[PDB]
RNA sequence: UUAAUUUAUUAAUGCAAACAGUAACCUGCAUUAAAAAUUUCGGUUGGGGCG
RNA sequence: CCUCCGCAUAAGCCUGCGUCAGAUACUGACAAUUAACAGCCCAAUAUCUACAAUCAACCAACAAGUCAUUAUUACCCUCACUGUCAACCCAACACAGGCAUGCUCAUAAGGAAAGGUUAAAAAAAGUAAAAGGAACUCGGCAAAUCUUACCCCGCCUGUUUACCAAAAACAUCACCUCUAGCAUCACCAGUAUUAGAGGCACCGCCUUGGCUCCACGAGGGUUCAGCUG
RNA sequence: GCUACCUAAGAACAGCUAAAAGAGCACACCCGUCUAUGUAGCAAAAUAGUGGGAAGAUUUAUAGGUAGAGGCGACAAACCUA
RNA sequence: GCUAAACCUAGCCCCAAACCCCCACCUUACUACCAAACCUUAGCCAAACCAUUUACCAAAAUAAAGUAUAGGCGAUA
């Protein structure tokens, strides 16, 4: 039995409770022609597409914001190749699933036959990102291993079911998004898009300010860990031989307007009792605060376009292995 | 012999107290009553409707009482139909020749592979969590790759930037044909446009070659065997776009199958009258969108492509559209069938054979890339 | 309210006003070390997360963020001097989470 | 339904039988309705019609339970109704024709509260007279104004 | 072989077997009830 | 096997749990991606007023006088409502466009 | 029991539909027929009878092209899909109809006795006398209920002023009024009747299990 | 069952009964069949049976 | 030192070893299972769907097969309700029995055959046994070591008397004979190469058959060899 | 809700040999040949070893249907809630 | 001297008189809200078997009178 963990997610103070989970310090900020398209996809998905069925508010993510990623990714690919040589070999993944399977912990079983034993607390990150870009070598690394880092990771004192979280019996899968035997195992930048219940129109509806941030980084903090510690597992370490050079990537989360951008960092696979009673270092996760990309549309055009968001993706996709 | 089984069909309401037949007399009813009694003559309750309507249970008014209702017998093709013919059939709709070689042009523009390796590998292989991934899950990340192989080729062919592939463009396009109206309704797949027209592939010879060529009949079988037989149609042309769209001109049309079940596929032959009439539909309405809307034979002829589903077995296709004058001068149509990259994959080991694709052949990938590169 | 047959609503009519709410809960000591800003709810059988979370702002004017809720059933197990079952009763209990990290924490009565 | 001896022999097996009368679809005209019925009657009921001279005389003469039947006894208060209001019941143009019929049974002639209710079951008769004495209530602002309207008229008098 | 288990439960067949509605269905089941009232049970049905 | 506990909806298979339900009252509708769509109009509004600067408060004194109990009958209340008319010498003849509908009731509690 | 027969559909369609069975058994639930039951599961061709049945608003003799001669599982010869005009069908297919042949419906009574191939079908004037044909119905437009087994063929032994008389399979001999269509030929799956069984199994999955108890006495 | 009694029920005839005429289905009464249905199967006996 | 165990869902139960207090897993009191999993669905009128699956690719069939929408009309209001505990269910029992599916292949999970002695008989189970090797016995039953052949019956694989009979009986391909020329609630959406009923027993040769006749059997007997309390 | 048969939509069948066969050996499962224990039993038919089938005329979950001189039956007077 | 034993009113029986009874709930009842009733009782039982027959039951004081009457003319009615 182990807890699925959902990156997007609902619950309040997730992000919180994903550092407990994950064993990652969260430190705020960061470690033209493509302007004409950016802006050319984008009226083509809301307006510029003729529509039969009319749509809807319910499927205005998934009809609009969706194939808005797929192609300005997909065209960010091909126009920044040349620019860099990692994304003529890279691959790219449309919503492939991105599990990650870990122990955290122990519990004592509070009642039943085996009541009073040890039971290790087994979660598993099970994840469709919108679309992700792998490379077959190692990116960068931010920050050397086994940083500093005085913040000090929260020491969630409940049940994790607490935050709304459920435990589950299934197939425990560890996976990048494709099999062990792919040569493009590494990854580099991963893009995931917020869905409609999680839309901050209806967060507003609801009753908070920051938790629109808190959704954002929580999305951050599950996907980034599941795909770094799965690239990880991948090149052989495990929760007890630790990883020696440290794994990374860098994910962007919006929500077809919002954006914010993340780096990530894994230091640690050892985050079993036995391996963390003496272990120093902690994962770390760099986030941006969430900005908008346009403000409006007025059916032919873009109002408030904003540079720092599109030049944010850029530079991400922009670096390359050493 | 009438299908539609008695004991099935609705039986006849009982007969009525004959207190109706007796003239003039009010029965008694349990109507005064709301409820059932089993004395107590049945009434006749009016035929309720009701006076605003609901979203949630709507009725459809029949098919006489619409707003756009046309009397002459209507058909349309639209993306589920499989023509019995085929590529004839398909021939004599859009009234076009048919050329069994890839134009010289497109092979001159054919005159990096262990991408094409792990392209193969990663749809049927190494992309889903179990084994064996179905149809559905590898055919569309076949021709995503291939697509972004070319847009990978930017680099040695730097006017790709003008031209952009779109993902669920509707269209429509008519035509007469004896005369006896048709109509093609749009795609669901990949839309290659560009923000520049294709250049014109066959001369005034051949078009008049073409004139002198005769179709072909096919006999008893009607030409409309297939179509749907459609009602009310709203018979106005369409390119799925708003006027003042950028990258306007349809370059290339991703035509791709799911449902790995084979009765649910096309066959080949239905496959290329797919494409056939498709390519016609987006030519058309780009020819009535730019033109106007009269019978002619267009001075600037259109050229449109297409390519086939099924990422093991491939289809190009090359459509010139010269001709808006239907029911005299033909359209031309440069195919080719079955290109047949990988013809197998062993998926998991035969007990002597490892994993991984059979058959391979990479001339078909150098079609892909010219058949893109087409325009630039 | 509760016990009250509701009005229907067809398509446009107006809104479901209650004056006079029937509903009355009861703030309880959670028993299994819920977190800060989780209050606990004892409520009818007959309401729901948005019937609670209006109650406890338009009433008390608590800013809730996320209502859950769950069934709790009361044993049947007890029987009396006539060996006929004893039921204790089945409640609904909701687990209100606060907004702006608001953070209620249950006093002490009883000192 | 009854018993019956073997061979017209009591010291023999007695044993089950079931008499049926013979059925015909006969067409029927009524000269008081105007009307042309079909009908399952049988040659009882043909002879009757003859000794009644027509099937008019023979529904109004018959008594409830000699006619045994509802739809008989429809027809009869039809048919007494239709009498005792003296409806246009051809049309009009033939008034002395109508006056003919009803003078040819003029003697069956009962009061219109009486004809409505000739021939009813009593789960009909009960059905009929709630049905007379629904009456939606009358709102007590409308008594009570009454009453004081009436009070205030008898105090202006005194 | 042992055979003490005929009674294999399942709340679908115990209710549509037994249940309120097939009683008042059938007129027969209609006296069943009606029985149980005058006997003065305290459950008719299942 | 007990006919003699309740049926509730924690008293079946899977379809049974999820088809009966206490008895909370329907707040939308259900559609086609089993979705289901809240009517705003179909969640009940508290009208709660403002209760502040207000006297009255949930006990009285135990030297409020004893008054002897007088239901409001429908002549008591015609009387103190139409005086009135005994002043010249309301009412509602129907109620189609009427909003609190009273004798088939369009308003709760 | 709550038995609605399987056979509710009303537009005659092409596809298969989903075939019921039925384990020898009536409306009211009990065992009517012995000897069925479980067999492989099935699915039904519509097919239609009426060889002469000119599509909307159309005329007298018209022509038909074989798409694919197929097995059918409920019944014993072969089905053709055939094509003609804007619609298509299934017809019992003759024997040696391959995938390409046209066959002719004609309603025309020549008065020379037409030089027909072996596919094709026309009334019993247009037939010659002594020819062998399968699918026989009795008053014209009702639809052949006769000969249409696999390999069967009745004989057309005479012609009458106002009838003729078909020599049915069973040495039997049946009056036909002389205006109703039947097709010519005999019918596809000859060799049938020399089928063995072989297995139990194989009948079992035929449809047909062992029954005791057949005499409900 | 080739024992007694019955065909009430089904069936196929016949006779009437209810229609069309021109110089089939329903009902009543008989019959022979089928399925049945009811009912019984004495006594003495050097155990009971056989005789 | 043990275990086809364990964990989960389904179905079934319905608070049934959680805390505290009390009396002699009992009694009472207090707590608790929180939706993202699962269930509770679908606005229709007309209409479209000949193509199996089996790595589905050659290729192979027969017993012929489950997965599919379109033109238009109306439809943006959005996430409620319910299941969620346990040592559990069906067997009167804290019953060596019954119990579907996924996963682990000896367990990372789960468990304890001995209350304490003594060491009689009889009884149960096991292991070992000189010499001999079926002399036992209805019979090599049981054990021990593995094997041969002949007959009888039934052609075969199957089925059967739940709880004393598993067979030579029943069924079965094959064959014969009898009845039936037809449409819509079975047979049948069928048509004499079809359907219904009965009987015999595969097969090669010949016309109540007969003679051969291969394979199979927890059937019924017989022989050799070994092996053994 | 057992059991007999049927209907509807599901599922299971290791390995080796073999190469679509009511195939061979053999698990899971289904059955119940022989023996031994048991007999108010663990059990109103079980246990232990031995055995038979185990890709099919198979087994099996869920829902439904046939009802008492009736059903149902690969006939055993078998089964239809000990 | 243990286990016990003892108890009297909880009620009941037969008559007379008098004619009696907010919500949810036929869908899987106890669930807020969607396109049809009407047809002879049979048999055990007596006849010492059983086969016509065999009390009453399907409102009717006392007597007429267990009479007329019926009936394998017999049991019986
Ligand atoms: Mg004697
Ligand atoms: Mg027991
Ligand atoms: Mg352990
Ligand atoms: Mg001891
Ligand atoms: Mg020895
Ligand atoms: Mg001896
Ligand atoms: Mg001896
Ligand atoms: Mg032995
Ligand atoms: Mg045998
Ligand atoms: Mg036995
Ligand atoms: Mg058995
Ligand atoms: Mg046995
Ligand atoms: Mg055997
Ligand atoms: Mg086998
Ligand atoms: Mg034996
Ligand atoms: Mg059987
Ligand atoms: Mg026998
Ligand atoms: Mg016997
Ligand atoms: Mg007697």
């Amino acid at each position: 039995m182990k807890y699925m963990v959902y990156p997007q997610t609902f619950a309040l103070n997730a992000d919180r409770w994903y550092q407990y989970f994950t064993k990652t310090v969260f430190l705020s900020g960061l470690p033209a022609a493509l302007r004409a398209v950016a802006c050319d996809c984008l009226l083509q998905e809301h307006f510029y597409l003729r529509r039969r069925r009319r749509v809807h508010r319910y499927e205005e993510s998934e009809v609009i914001s969706l194939p808005f990623l797929d192609q300005l990714v997909s065209t960010l690919v091909g126009l920044l190749s040349p620019h860099n040589p990692a994304l003529a070999a890279a691959a790219l993944d449309y919503r492939c699933p991105v599990h990650f399977y870990w122990v955290r912990g122990e519990e004592i079983i509070p009642r039943g036959h085996r009541r009073g034993r040890i039971d290790d607390l087994r979660y598993q990150i099970d994840d469709k990102p919108n679309n992700q870009i792998r490379i077959s070598k190692q990116l960068a690394e931010f920050v050397p291993l086994d940083y500093s880092v005085p913040i000090e990771i929260p020491t969630i004192k409940c049940k994790p079911d607490k935050l709304p979280l459920f435990k589950r019996q299934y197939e425990n899968h560890i996976f990048v998004g494709s099999k062990t035997a792919d040569p493009c195992c590494y990854g580099h930048t991963q893009f995931h898009l917020l869905p409609d219940k999680l839309r901050r129109e209806r967060l507003l509806r609801q009753n908070c300010a920051d938790q629109i941030e808190v959704v954002f980084r929580a999305n951050a903090i599950a996907s980034l860990f599941a795909w770094t510690g799965a690239q990880a597992m991948y090149q052989g370490f495990w929760s007890e031989a630790d990883v020696t050079r440290p794994f990374v990537s860098q994910a962007v989360i919006t929500d077809g307007k919002y954006f914010s951008f993340f780096c990530y960092q894994l230091n640690t696979l050892a985050l079993t009792t036995q391996a963390d009673q003496n272990n120093p270092r902690k994962n770390i996760c760099w986030g941006t605060q969430s900005k908008p990309l346009y403000e409006t549309i007025e059916d032919n055009d873009v109002k408030g376009f904003n540079d720092d968001v599109l030049l944010q993706i850029v530079h991400f996709l922009l670096n390359r292995p050493k | 012999y009438e299908w539609g089984v008695r004991s099935t069909r609705k039986s006849e309401p009982p007969p009525l107290d004959r207190v109706y037949e007796i003239p003039g007399l009010e029965p008694i009813t349990f109507a005064g009553k709301m409820h059932f009694v089993p004395w107590l003559a049945r009434p006749i309750f009016p035929p309720w409707d009701r006076g605003y309507k609901d979203p949630r249970f709507y009725r459809s008014p029949p098919l006489h009482e619409h707003p756009l209702y046309k009397d002459q017998a209507c058909y349309i093709f639209h993306h589920r139909c499989r023509l019995l013919e085929g590529v004839k059939q398909a021939l004599w709709l859009t009234k076009t020749k048919l050329i069994e070689g890839l134009p010289e042009k497109v092979l001159s523009l054919v005159d990096q592979d262990e991408c094409v390796l792990n392209v193969i590998s990663h749809a049927r292989l190494w992309q889903t969590t179990e084994e064996i991934p179905k149809r559905e899950t590898y055919c569309p990340v076949i021709v995503d790759n291939l697509i972004q192989l070319c847009k990978s080729q930017i680099l040695k062919h730097p006017s790709l930037a003008r031209r952009i592939c779109v993902q669920n463009s509707t269209f429509s396009a008519t035509w007469n044909r004896e005369s006896l109206l048709l109509q093609v309704r749009g795609s669901g797949g990949a839309r290659l446009s560009t923000k520049d027209p294709l250049p014109t592939i066959a001369s005034r010879e051949e078009i008049e070659a073409t004139k002198n060529h005769v179709l072909e009949t096919f006999y008893p079988i009607s030409p409309i065997i297939d179509l749907h037989e459609c009602n009310i149609y709203d018979v106005k042309n369409d390119t799925g776009f708003q006027e003042g769209y950028p990258y306007p001109y349809p370059h290339t049309l991703y035509l791709l199958d799911k449902a790995n079940l084979r009765p649910h596929r096309l066959q080949p032959d239905q496959l290329r009258a797919k494409m056939i009439l498709f390519a016609f539909g987006s030519a058309l309405a780009q020819a009535r969108l730019l033109y106007g809307n009269d019978a002619k034979v267009l001075e600037q002829p259109v050229v449109v492509q297409s390519v086939g589903t099924d990422g093991r077995v491939f289809h190009f296709l090359v459509f010139q559209l010269n001709t808006t004058d239907l029911d005299g001068v033909k359209n031309l149509a440069w195919v080719d069938s079955d290109q047949l990259l990988y013809q197998h994959f062993w998926c998991l080991p035969v007990i002597v054979e490892p994993v991984g694709p059979v058959g391979f052949k990479p001339e078909t990938f150098r079609k892909f890339l010219a058949l893109y590169l087409h325009g630039a | 309210a509760r016990n009250v047959v509701y009005p229907l609503y067809r398509l446009g009519g107006p809104q479901l006003r209650v004056f006079r709410t029937n509903f009355f809960i009861q703030l309880v000591r959670p028993g299994v070390a819920q977190p800060e800003d989780t209050v606990q709810f004892r409520i009818p059988m007959e309401m729901t997360r948005v019937d609670l979370r209006n109650y406890l702002e338009g009433i008390y004017n608590v800013p809730v963020a996320a209502v859950r809720t769950r069934v709790q059933h009361g044993s049947n197990k007890r029987r009396d001097h006539r060996n006929v079952r004893i039921k204790k009763p089945d409640y609904k209990v909701a687990y209100v989470q606060l907004a702006h990290g608001q953070t209620f924490t249950f006093p002490d009565l009883f000192p | 339904l009854g018993q019956i001896y073997a061979n017209n022999d009591k010291l023999s097996k007695r044993l089950k039988k079931v008499w049926k009368p013979q059925l015909f679809e006969r067409e029927f005209y009524s000269e008081i309705l105007d009307k042309k019925f079909t009908v399952t009657v049988t040659m009882r009921t043909l002879d009757l019609i003859d000794e009644a001279y027509g099937l008019d005389f023979y529904i109004l003469k018959a008594s409830g339970e000699d006619l045994c039947s509802k739809f008989g006894m429809d027809l009869k208060r039809g048919m007494l109704l239709r009498l005792a209001r003296q409806d246009p019941q051809l049309h009009p143009e033939d008034p002395e024709r109508r006056a003919a019929i009803y003078d040819k049974y003029k003697e069956f002639a009962i009061p219109e509260e009486e004809a409505e209710w000739v021939g009813l079951t009593l789960e009909e008769a009960i059905e009929k007279q709630r049905l007379l004495e629904e009456k939606d209530p009358v709102p007590l602002f409308k008594i009570y104004v009454a009453e004081l309207i009436q009070q205030l008229q008898q105090q202006a008098l005194s | 072989k042992a055979r003490g288990n005929e009674y294999q439960p399942s709340n679908i067949k115990r209710k549509n077997k037994h249940g309120w509605v097939r009683r008042l269905s059938t007129p027969a089941g209609v006296q069943v009830i009606l029985r149980r009232m005058l006997k003065g049970r305290k459950s008719l049905s299942h | 096997a007990d006919r003699m506990s309740k049926w509730t909806s924690k008293r079946g298979p899977r379809s049974f749990r999820g088809r009966k339900g206490r008895g909370a009252k329907g707040i939308g509708f259900l559609t086609s991606g089993w979705r289901f769509v809240q009517i705003k109009e179909m969640v009940p509004e508290f009208v709660v007023p403002d209760l502040t600067g207000f006297k009255l408060k949930p006990y009285v004194s135990y030297l409020a006088p004893e008054s002897e109990e007088t239901p409001l009958t429908a002549a008591q209340l015609f009387s103190e409502a139409v005086a009135p008319a005994i002043e010249k010498d309301g009412f509602e003849p129907t109620q189609e466009g009427k909003l609190f509908q009273l004798y088939p009731r369009n308003f709760l509690r | 029991a709550n038995f609605v027969s399987w056979k509710s559909r009303t537009k005659y369609t092409i596809t298969p539909v989903k075939m019921r069975k039925s384990g020898g058994r009536d409306h009211t639930g009990r065992i009517r027929v012995h000897g069925i039951g479980g067999g492989h599961k099935q699915r039904y061709r519509m097919i239609d009878f009426l060889r002469f049945r000119p599509e909307e608003t159309k005329s007298g003799p018209f022509e038909e092209k074989v798409i694919q001669v197929r097995y059918d599982p409920c019944r014993s010869a072969d089905i053709a899909l055939v094509a003609g005009g804007s619609r298509k069908r299934w017809i019992i297919a003759t024997e040696n109809m391959q995938a390409g042949d046209t066959i002719l419906n004609s309603n025309h009574i020549g008065r020379m006795a037409v030089a027909a191939r072996e596919g094709d079908a026309h009334p019993l004037g247009a037939l010659p006398v002594g020819t062998l044909i399968n699918n026989v119905e009795s008053e014209p437009g009702r639809g052949a209920q006769y000969i249409r087994a696999a390999g069967t063929c009745g004989v057309l032994l005479r012609k009458v002023n106002g009838t003729a008389i078909i020599q049915l399979p069973s040495k039997r001999q049946m009056q036909v009024l002389e205006t109703c269509v039947a097709t010519v030929g005999r019918v596809s799956n000859v060799d049938h009747n020399k089928r063995v069984i072989g297995k139990a199994g194989r009948n079992r999955w035929l449809g047909k299990r062992p029954n005791s108890g057949r005499w409900h006495r």
